[PDB]
């Protein structure tokens, strides 16, 4: 038996979901933090 | 977390599950491909018999040529597994 | 019949955010208890 | 901005030269890797008999069984290609 044939993946989809997501995060980050040392301080 | 989609088989619905496990242990094992790879090359080599060949990704393409009822091609999450014999 | 492997010079744009969004999330989650920790004793 | 780096070889210099050749011209015509792919394994089943496989791509690993003085894993600008023979 002999069969001949190929693939391609497809990948690359949901990449701006994540980039956004990451700037999401990171930006919700940074402004965590500082509200916890502008907590820290107080107590 | 990342479940099985086979793209296309010619292949056993046994050896295709089979395959489908492999993978998923292999990956338990190893995070980088050329072992994931060979971890599975390996062991198809030894229940199913010589030769078989594999390829593992997520952005690759490929050109093959295999036996009758052993190709499969599949992703485990986002990355691609080829797996088939010849030889 | 010689067996043998490659690898391509890891790796993907794509691996990388996915891991980032973990490293984030992770630290974003224990960055609110914290948070509500201080929240609590105020 | 895609000079040829040979990673590995267990192959003829002329051999070499010539997988180096086809991937070349298969990127000329072609795109899509699963192409280049194709075109390069169907000439190195014409000129140096069968049976060849070839992988195309950028983010892949592998584990593979080859032939004595069959065997190429080269990159064409950021593109890697395994190309080998077993049958």
């Amino acid at each position: 038996g002999s069969v001949s044939r190929g693939t391609q993946t497809e990948g690359g989809s949901g990449m701006k979901q994540l980039e956004d997501k990451v700037e999401e995060l990171l930006s919700k980050n940074y402004h965590l933090e500082n509200e916890v040392a502008r907590l820290k301080k107080l107590v | 977390d990342r479940k099985a989609v086979i793209k296309n088989a010619d292949m056993s619905e046994d050896m295709q599950q089979d395959a489908v496990d492999c993978a998923t242990q292999a990956m338990e094992k190893y995070n980088i491909e050329k072992d994931i790879a060979a971890y599975i090359k390996k062991e198809f080599d030894k229940k199913y018999n010589p030769t078989w060949h594999c390829i593992v990704g997520r952005n690759f393409g490929s050109y093959v040529t295999h036996e009758t009822k052993h190709f499969i091609y599949f992703y485990l999450g986002q990355v691609a597994i080829l797996l088939f014999k010849s030889g």
